[PDB]
């Protein structure tokens, strides 16, 4: 299968410096570019940039020019994206992409910058402590930064009643949001709930059991 | 440097219904149009390349056609897992540009929400700041008034949403309330409650602190 892995990104300080790294599997030929598109957070897509990495020939959007810069290394199968003088502006998910030399028919998964000065901070986390048959319980996961956090519940064997709000920005210009999952009310106490909250930009993880209060 | 100017910028539709999504190109642009859905904060998907051919594994009810400058995507009869961003973009060159995005909503029956409340947990409390959660579950539709009130007094200011999106099979959003106080504060109080009001029903849950 064809496969596009993005990896760099996170967060840097505005007039700072980033490269992408976008890793190419599967591809039965080099008769294709290589794309980056970014969406800034409740905005549209925006292409970037494009190479033919098989013979250096780039492409640039106004709003990046002479600022960003797309390579190829066709040795390591990896497109880059050099990316200078960060604005705020620049926060987004930014996306690798291919298309024949068609559409965008593969893309990577996608890769968080976040241009600001503000601290990484790891989240507290805090239970949701839990009428009919139905009972609801959950993680509030409070005042991280930057973006983002997952969560699971019970290692990934609970997944059916899930729901994982978007976060919100404090006024206090941290990250929160919960986590929660409805279960049988007789299932309390016989089953042990546990929400596993990630923030890999603090290298942070945090097991939480959620027991009745 | 070319515009791609998208009709309608959201829409709702019952399943079954027909969708048609319209695209048009502020110059020629052959037929060097390509459609694409996205699921929030998900990679978007390849639906249609050059206006009209479907790509590998997408379900026969997309269609795409063009019209010298404009260019539509139909969905003959949408479901409920077809809710999403759909954008159409051109690639005459390469300068690509992009359409604003047409965020499909699927159309449902009413659905009263599940209501629950969660005090602060005493962790918090010894950091100085409560925080006082109220869920929404698996409701429709999306519009629906939640109000805090403590010891029966109507708050306002120290309270933020947050919003699922659409459940992929049931078509139905969930939110969470959250109210902020201090410590202080919320030792002073014993009621605190949350309010649901959708049409005519009005839900409120609550705690009394400390029981
Ligand atoms: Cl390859
Ligand atoms: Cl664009
Ligand atoms: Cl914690
Ligand atoms: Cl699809
Ligand atoms: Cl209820
Ligand atoms: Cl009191």
């Amino acid at each position: 299968e064809v496969q596009l892995v993005e990896s760099g990104g996170g967060l840097v300080q505005p007039g700072g410096s980033l490269r992408l790294s976008c890793a190419a599997s599967g591809f039965d030929s080099g008769a294709y570019l290589r794309h980056w598109v970014r969406q800034a957070p409740g905005k549209g897509l925006e292409w970037v940039a494009s190479i033919y990495p098989s013979y250096g020939y780039t492409s640039y959007a106004d709003s990046v020019k002479g600022r960003f810069t797309i390579s190829a290394d066709t040795s390591k199968n990896t497109a880059y994206l050099q990316m200078n003088s960060l604005r705020a502006e620049d926060t987004a998910v930014y996306y690798c992409a291919r298309s024949a030399a068609p559409g965008m028919d593969y893309w990577g998964q996608g890769t968080l910058v976040t241009v600001s000065s503000a601290s990484t901070k790891g989240p507290s986390v805090f239970p949701l402590a839990p009428s009919g048959g139905t009972a609801a319980l959950g993680c509030l996961v409070k005042d991280y930064f930057p973006e983002p956090v997952t969560v699971s519940w019970n290692s990934g064997a609970l997944t059916s009643g899930v729901h994982t709000f978007p976060a919100v920005l404090q006024s206090s210009g941290l990250y929160s949001l919960s986590s929660v999952v409805t279960v049988p009310s007789s299932s309390l106490g016989t089953q042990t709930y546990i929400c596993n909250v990630n923030h890999k930009p603090s290298n942070t993880k945090v097991d939480k059991k959620v027991e009745p209060k | 440097d070319i515009q791609m100017t998208q009709s309608p910028s959201s829409l709702s539709a019952s399943v079954g219904d027909r969708v048609t999504i319209t695209c048009r190109a502020s110059q020629s642009v052959s037929s060097a149009v390509a459609w694409y859905q996205q699921k929030p904060g998900k990679a978007p998907k390849l639906l249609i390349y050059s206006a009209s051919d479907l790509y590998s594994g997408v379900p026969s009810r997309f269609s795409g056609s063009r019209s010298g400058t404009d260019f539509t995507l139909t969905i003959s009869s949408l479901q409920p897992e077809d809710f999403a961003t759909y954008y159409c973009q051109q690639y005459v060159s390469w300068l690509i540009t992009f359409g604003q995005g047409t965020k499909v909503e699927i159309k449902r029956t009413v659905a009263a929400p599940s209501v629950f409340i969660f005090p602060p947990s005493d962790s918090q409390l010894k950091s100085g700041t409560a925080s006082v959660v109220c869920l929404l579950n698996n409701f429709y539709p999306r519009e629906a008034k939640v109000q805090w009130k403590v010891d029966n007094a109507l708050q306002s200011g120290n309270s933020q949403e947050s919003v699922t999106e659409q459940d992929s099979k049931d078509s139905t959003y969930s939110l969470s309330s959250t109210l902020t106080l201090s410590k202080a504060d919320y030792e002073k109080h014993k009621v605190y409650a949350c309010e649901v009001t959708q049409g005519t029903t009005s839900v409120t849950k609550s705690f009394n602190r400390g029981e």
